[PDB]
RNA sequence: UCUUUUAUUUUUUCUG
């Protein structure tokens, strides 16, 4: 049943990106980066995963998308680079 | 057969490390064999976080007339920055 | 009154010696204790005995016995309880595993 | 060596059977004619510590009432001989059968 | 086994045991094999089925569809069909696959029509009919001449339709199927 | 009998294959899995419907592997048989013990014990055959079969057949 | 275990529960136990029939289960099954028994009371199924016959027929494992009349008790074949090369089915119906104690060595048990503790590690073209520098280790294998304090590398851990994924 | 060590979820076990090497599903499934 | 009808009622004008751990069983009469491994060890004065014989 | 926060050093719902 | 061309 899936509008949400969210975004694209998934910028001498995860986020440039589940078993698709992650 | 990791060459022909020999890690001190209706090794290798020299061995027999061993082994320590005073 | 005296009651104990602990924990202590009709105790006739999932149940003290009781009573676990996604070994729902991540199709080959 | 007597179902040493015979069974043998050998079993199962003939209900059903108080098994494995079996109509198999 | 096809009923089958109903065609059909089934938004329809005649149109186009894809990826009488529509798969699928190959020779010596305008008129009217899919499906598959002799073809259908209306559908079908 | 139906499949793809070609090299594989495929469960997977729009979602991210899950969403043609039907059939094989009979992907087999008395085997054939008193029987001829039963293999379905009823034979 | 599978990768998100059918342990067991005799007969191993029959899965290691053909490794285990000549009353279920007993009849096997009843309705209207059967039990102690006919409402002197019996209920009481009802006519109830009143009680007798009818019927609390766990439940203990020492689990089936072999046995032979029952005691005793070794008021079930036999209960229940002890928490790899130091020196998120433990530990890391160069000087390094390596991983999974390969220079590294490196500096790891009696008492610090054998720790973090130097240790637990390296740091 | 109740106790309070898994799942101890829709249980006749699965009782040979969990966590359901409660493993949210 | 089963010992059914036989024959030789009232005692194969006795009272089977050992008197039921019949019914049933060497330009100068384990162009040893094990190659390492005297290189 | 707020306020709990009873019993008796107390007091305005 | 072992439980002792 898809009735569950709440558009783009209504989202009653936070735009603001969680530090969970931002921890398990940086984690997902390191482990990406580290099995040779693409790179989106500009490698600057740059060899750690990590970091380069980091320097993508701050670029807002991960093709990446939180489904944030809410508590009914609902929920919002959240696009990362929509996600402002200011911390 | 089943043999210990630790080196068997420093076992005289009785089977018994001689003092004044290091013995260090999984290295065997006593070279034991359990026949049974092919050797069968069971012997008893050294600690291995544990190095030292073999101080002192003696060798008996026990009331049952059974062969007994016990085997001294020597180390010294130093203190170290962990070591509790 | 009950839940608001005993939060008075469980401050008055923080701060008998001096320590200083913040309001919002206790708030939520009293609650989870006056969240069903009553004062559920915090023991083994308490929560315990409550409907939550039978795995997370038999976690506490009452293993056996609350085993038993789920298999009489046929229960079924959802699997939303920490404990149950840590004895089964899945990512529970803690701080990460409340969401999944998701390929973004369309930005990948827009980007492209 | 422990035998038992498939009539009367005495058990006792062979020995014993040997010097004395069978006690409650000794005239219906030397009227038979057959020694009490042939008539003992060693196969038998089912013990009886046996006290009171007159008394005991279990004797009543296993027809040691009119023996000596002694030693019986319930069951004793074999035939009795013709020869004894048609002098003694009231008698029954002792291993279950018939 | 292998990776399977999920499906979208969220069955109740919570431990009971194998109770499903007889596979029949007397519409003792499966779990899966109902009237009534879910869409891809999330709504009830009725089951749609076709005819041979409809399943190499279908076919047809959805190789066509197909090869216009790869092309655009790559951007950036009784035998003439025969041998475009053998090519045709040969272009699309490596050749590995003869499952397709066999089921294309046989939808190509079988069916009754060839011509989508006729297609349509059939199942327009297999609609005004509003028999079950499976059924119409049938009706328009096997070749029937007379009313006893489809029933006895189709025992379920008994207590479905008039002798004189089956008899009427019949000649219309037969009228409307093409001579190659 | 040649339902269009709803089906979808998961497909997990391993990181590295992240990219541009996300989108055809998920629909080759899904072309290689789904094609030839064959299940009890379901029938016979012929052939998946447009494929030019089959609806690729938002495909999750594994926990523990950065290898994603894509749930695809399709329609396509799928085929059972079923007990009690009649259907025509072209004979691919002659032996003593049946002939068998082809019928659409899948192979119908069918027992002298659910046959008529006069069609009768003859041996000095070439190949051989089953020959009547109003038709003869042979390869390269169509031949009506009514399936009766259906039992299924690990790849495959294989359908039970006699002629018994009119209008059951070879035309 | 490892090794490839076809069949799809999935994660389970319910748990069901509920009891076993004995036709679902029949159709579901691969073999039959009916020998006592575990093993040693005739020096063959297995014991074809009995118990750790090979076909319930491999007792040692010979790569051949007769089940499967996958090995102790990745063998799950499969259960024989035993059926018990009479059934037996489960330990678990002995007061559910007690309590659905006098909540229903013991002859037509009805509840005592009905919709017909106010004070029902109201029990029978609790959605909750344990304070719903609560309310009937409650209701029906107080009942103690069965009417046949009940007062109408809408006239009291109208009596309509319930239905049932009219055969009074009896008083039932838990004696030892059995149960007695006075009816006194006190006389020990039969398990196999419980069992056929259970049987007879109706669907919805027991849909409206706490009773679900697909996943546990209420004659299914009776064991009537009772499952034996295969050999991995039970594995045998060593004393020696000669000396081998069945578990305890083992031996507790082993007097089960020999008490199972002798109460058959004197089932098919003569039945007094008192040395029948004096086994049927010795077995529902057997079953209890390998079932449940803590019975109240009750002789308590002793080994050959004098000392309690470790069962169900007593393995499930304590802290050292399965869910406390090797469950909630439990033992873990690529982890290290010693002692700690205080080091000024030393910035705040960072933790001086010893060098053998960093020689120890390794972090397992993918290849790159990033990182190509330097993993490759890690390989050449080998296991024996601080910088290097302990085993490699290739894509099929067979794993070289480098203390073990003399050819390290020759062994060329290519993407997509993983390489077991060792901790370097700046690397994230899990620094804990045993008495962890609060969030701030595990944190992650960054590695650095220091040739002495303490923790040496920054100074100002010894507060959240409440910590001294006065002797105490600490953990340093290394992630073993790059997913959970930057949890670590981000969190 | 012993990620004691203590341990994990504090990994929940901080949040570290793929930790908490890859310490208690890859760390400790991880076995594949496979189930079958029907039942659910670790008794599927899993023959790799010839790829066939099989579940005796429910007949079933498509339906059939891998699953990682602790080998405590195994060897606890299977000790339950011997002392007659069933741990049964199923995928359908039904109650949503 | 008064048979009352007793529990005992099992194995030693056949040795038990010996005793109790055997001692009835010394009771009754002993006493005068009264005598004991047990009718029989029995036992079945079958039927282990547990002896049947007839006797009118508990008192005197009590008196009766003084004396005997490893009889569990303490345990007795009463059979109930329609349990009998069937009771009794007739019818039931290189070189460089493991040497001595010694290093002469590092920083460990001097000390004796032992070779465990060459992993190629480096070999481990284990200092003779220190508790470590340390890697160094072979062609810059001098070998012995057994016993210390004559030192030859890496050449043997 | 729910463990959050439980080690908050188990952490004190183990620091713990005109009357009233305080300190860890009387932390014990708040989360155990009593029925008997062994101070009862009330303070009437 | 790799593999390759370190029983179990009952007790006691102390360590933080
Ligand atoms: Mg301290
Ligand atoms: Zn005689
Ligand atoms: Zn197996
Ligand atoms: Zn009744
Ligand atoms: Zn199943």
């Amino acid at each position: 049943l898809k009735e569950k899936a709440i558009p783009k509008d209504q989202r009653a949400t936070t735009p603001y990106m969680t530090k969970y969210e931002r921890a398990r975004i940086l984690g997902t694209r390191a482990l990406q980066i580290s099995m040779n998934a693409p790179v989106f910028v500009d490698l600057e001498g740059e060899t750690d995963p990590l970091r380069i995860a980091m320097k993508e986020l701050a670029e807002k440039k991960i093709p990446l998308v939180i489904r944030r589940y809410l508590p009914d078993g609902s929920f919002e698709d959240w696009s990362v680079e929509e996600l402002i992650v200011d911390l | 057969l089943r043999m210990k990791h630790g080196t068997y060459d420093k076992l005289d022909d009785d089977g018994l490390i001689a003092p004044g020999v290091r013995v260090s890690g999984e290295d065997v001190i006593i070279g034991k064999t359990t026949p049974i209706s092919s050797k069968r090794d069971a012997s008893t290798p050294l600690r291995s976080t544990e190095n030292g020299i073999v101080d002192q061995v003696l060798v008996t027999t026990n009331q049952d007339g059974l062969k007994f061993v016990k085997v001294r082994v020597r180390t010294t320590k130093i203190p170290q920055i962990g070591d509790k005073f | 009154a009950g839940r608001a005296a005993l939060y008075k009651e469980v401050y008055n104990v923080i701060a008998s010696d001096g320590s200083y602990v913040n309001y919002r924990h206790m708030a939520l202590l009293v609650d989870v204790m006056t969240t069903q009709g009553g004062l559920t105790s915090v023991t083994r006739h308490g929560f315990n005995r409550s409907n939550t999932g039978a795995l997370m149940r038999c976690s506490f003290e009452e293993t056996v016995e609350i085993l038993f009781e789920a298999g009489a009573s046929a229960e079924l676990d959802d699997c939303r309880g920490v404990s149950e996604n840590v004895i089964l070994g899945q990512m529970a729902p803690i701080g990460t595993g409340a969401f999944d991540v998701m390929i973004d199709e369309e930005s990948l080959v827009k980007y492209m | 060596s422990e035998r038992a007597c498939m009539l009367c179902g005495i058990v006792q040493t062979t020995n014993e059977f040997n010097r004395d015979g069978c006690p409650n069974c000794q005239g219906i043998f030397e009227e038979a004619g057959v020694s009490t050998m042939e008539c003992t079993s060693p196969s038998f199962e089912g013990l009886v510590g046996m006290c009171k003939p007159t008394k005991s209900w279990v004797a009543k059903w296993l027809s040691v009432d009119h023996s000596i108080a002694g030693m019986y098994a319930i069951k004793v494995d074999g035939r009795l001989p013709a020869e004894v079996v048609e002098l003694l109509p009231h008698y029954k198999p002792r291993d279950g059968s018939q | 086994m292998n990776v399977s096809t999920s499906t979208f009923q969220t069955r109740r089958r919570r431990l009971k045991k194998v109770e499903e109903e007889e596979n029949a065609a007397t519409l003792q059909l499966g779990q899966e094999f109902q009237l009534k089934q879910i869409n891809h938004q999330g709504e009830e329809e009725e089951l749609i089925a076709l005819n041979l005649s409809e399943a190499r149109l279908v076919i047809k186009e959805a190789l066509v569809e197909r090869r216009r894809a790869f092309k655009r990826s790559q951007k950036k009488t009784r035998e003439k069909e025969l041998e475009s529509i053998d090519v045709l798969l040969e272009q699309t699928t490596g050749g590995n696959n003869k499952d397709l190959k066999n089921t294309m020779q046989y939808l190509t010596n079988f069916s009754r029509f060839r011509d989508q305008e006729t297609v349509g008129a059939v199942i327009q009217l297999l609609k005004s009919t509003g028999l079950h899919p499976f059924e119409v499906a049938q009706l328009g598959s096997l070749a029937c001449d007379t009313a006893d002799e489809a029933k006895t073809l189709i025992p379920s259908l008994n207590n479905k339709i008039s002798d004189d209306e089956l008899e009427r559908i019949l000649k219309e079908l037969s009228n409307l199927e093409t001579l190659y | 009998m040649f339902f269009i139906k709803d089906l979808s499949l998961n497909i997990t793809l391993h990181p590295s294959f992240f990219g541009p070609r996300m989108k055809q090299y998920l629909k080759t594989k899904l072309l290689e899995e789904v094609e030839g495929s064959c299940t009890g469960k379901f029938g016979y997977i012929l052939c998946v419907l447009d494929y030019d729009n089959i609806d690729i979602q938002r495909g999750r991210i594994l926990p523990t592997d950065g290898s994603a899950e894509f749930n695809v969403k399709y329609r396509a043609v799928v085929f059972k048989p079923f007990k009690g039907e009649v259907v025509d059939g072209t004979v691919v094989s002659c032996s003593q013990h049946g002939f068998e009979v082809q019928v659409g992907p899948m192979k119908v087999f069918v027992t002298k014990h659910l046959m008529p008395q006069d069609l009768t085997f003859n041996a000095g054939s070439n190949p051989p055959s089953y020959q009547s008193s109003e038709d003869v029987i042979t390869i390269k001829s169509r031949i009506r079969v009514k399936i009766e039963g259906c039992i299924s293999q690990v790849s495959s379905i294989h359908a039970i057949g006699s002629i018994k009823e009119d209008y059951l034979g070879a035309i | 275990g490892q090794q490839y599978s076809s069949a799809p990768l999935r994660t389970v998100k319910e748990v069901q529960f509920g009891l076993f059918s004995p036709e679902e342990v029949r159709a579901i067991s691969v073999a039959k136990i009916r020998f006592p005799e575990t093993m040693d007969e005739t020096q063959t191993r297995a014991k074809i029939g009995g118990l750790n029959d090979p076909r319930l899965g491999s007792i040692d290691r010979n790569l051949k289960c007769q089940t499967c053909q996958e090995g102790m490794n990745e063998c799950p285990g499969h259960f024989g099954h035993i059926d018990l000549a009479k059934p037996v009353f489960h330990v678990g279920f002995i007061a559910k028994i007690k309590k659905v007993c006098e909540c229903v009849c013991m002859h037509c096997g009805k509840l005592l009371l009905d919709e017909h009843n106010e004070l029902m309705r109201q029990a029978l209207a609790i959605k909750d199924s344990k304070k719903r059967f609560a309310a009937i039990w409650t209701l029906c102690k107080t009942k103690m016959v069965c009417e046949t006919d009940v007062p109408s409402e809408d006239d009291p002197t109208q009596l309509v027929s319930r239905g049932g019996c009219g055969n009074t209920q009896p008083t039932i009481r838990k004696d030892g494992l059995k149960l007695v009802g006075s009816w006194p006519e006190l006389r020990v109830l039969s398990t196999e009349e419980i069992l056929n009143i259970f049987k007879h009680i109706s669907v919805k007798d027991f849909t409206s008790l706490g009773f679900n009818e697909v996943f546990s019927r209420p004659e299914w609390m009776i064991l009537t074949c009772l499952p034996v766990p295969p050999p991995p439940v039970r594995p045998s203990i060593s004393f020696n090369e000669s000396q081998r020492g069945e578990d305890d689990l083992t031996f507790k089936l082993a007097d089960i089915l020999k008490a199972n072999i002798s109460l058959e046995t004197l089932e098919h032979n003569g039945a007094p119906h008192h040395a029948i029952e004096e086994a049927e005691s010795l077995l529902q005793f057997h079953v209890a104690t390998y079932m449940d070794n803590d019975i109240a008021g009750q002789p308590q079930a002793l080994q050959k060595s004098g000392r309690p036999v470790k069962s169900i209960r007593a393995r499930l229940k304590g802290k050292e048990g399965r869910i406390r002890g090797n469950l909630m928490g439990k033992r873990v790899d690529f982890s290290a503790r010693t002692v700690i130091s205080g080091d000024p020196n030393l910035e705040l998120d960072q933790v001086g590690v010893p060098k053998s433990i960093a020689k120890t530990l390794t972090y397992p890391e993918v290849v790159t073209p990033y990182n190509i160069d330097r993993l490759t000087q890690l390989v050449r390094n080998g296991p024996n520098e601080h910088p290097g390596a302990k085993y490699v991983i290739r894509d099929s999974g067979d794993r070289i280790d480098l203390r073990y390969s003399k050819r390290a220079g020759d062994i060329q590294l290519q993407y997509g294998w993983k390489v077991e490196r060792h901790i370097m500096d700046n690397d994230p790891v899990l620094f804990n304090r045993q008495p962890s009696l609060h969030k701030m008492s595990m944190m992650a610090h960054r590695v650095k590398v220091i040739p002495y054998s303490t923790f040496r720790l920054n100074l100002s973090v010894t507060s959240p851990y409440n910590a001294d130097f006065d002797g105490d240790e600490m953990n340093l637990h290394v992630p073993q994924s790059e997913e959970t390296r930057a949890e670590l740091s981000q969190l | 060590l012993r990620f004691g109740e203590m341990e994990r106790d504090c990994m929940i309070a901080h949040g570290a979820a793929s930790f908490l898994k890859e310490r208690l799942m890859e760390a400790s101890d991880a076995f594949r076990v496979h189930i079958c829709g029907i039942c659910g249980l670790m008794t599927v006749i899993a023959k790799l090497n010839h790829n066939q699965f099989e579940c005796k009782g429910c007949d079933n040979k498509i339906d059939i599903y891998q699953i990682h969990i602790p080998y405590a966590a195994k060897l606890l359901f299977q000790e339950l499934m011997a002392m007659n409660i069933t741990p049964r493993l199923y995928t359908d949210r039904s109650r949503d | 009808a008064t048979i009352w089963g007793v529990r005992c010992r099992p194995g030693k059914e056949k040795e038990l009622i010996r005793k109790l036989l055997k001692k009835k024959f010394n009771l009754d030789r002993a006493m005068g004008k009264k005598k004991l009232k047990i009718l029989s005692i029995f036992q079945r194969d079958n039927y282990t751990g547990r002896i049947y006795i007839e006797a009118p009272k508990q008192s005197v089977i009590e008196k009766f069983c003084n004396g005997v050992p490893d009889i569990y008197i303490s345990q007795k039921l009463l059979i109930p009469v329609q349990e009998l019949p069937l009771l009794l019914k007739p019818n039931l049933s290189e070189v460089a491994l493991g040497k001595t060497v010694r290093i002469r330009s590092a920083g460990y100068k001097g000390q004796l060890g032992i070779v465990k384990d060459v992993n190629g162009d480096k070999a481990t040893v284990e200092l003779h004065s220190k508790n470590k094990h340390i890697t160094i190659d072979k062609h810059k390492l001098t070998y012995y014989n057994r016993e210390g005297g004559e030192g030859i290189t890496y050449d043997e | 926060v729910g463990v959050l707020a439980a080690q908050s306020i188990g952490e004190p709990a183990t620091q713990m050093t005109s009357k009233v009873t305080s300190g860890v019993p009387r932390l014990k008796e708040i989360l155990n719902v009593a029925k008997n107390m062994k101070t009862p007091s009330l303070t009437v305005y």
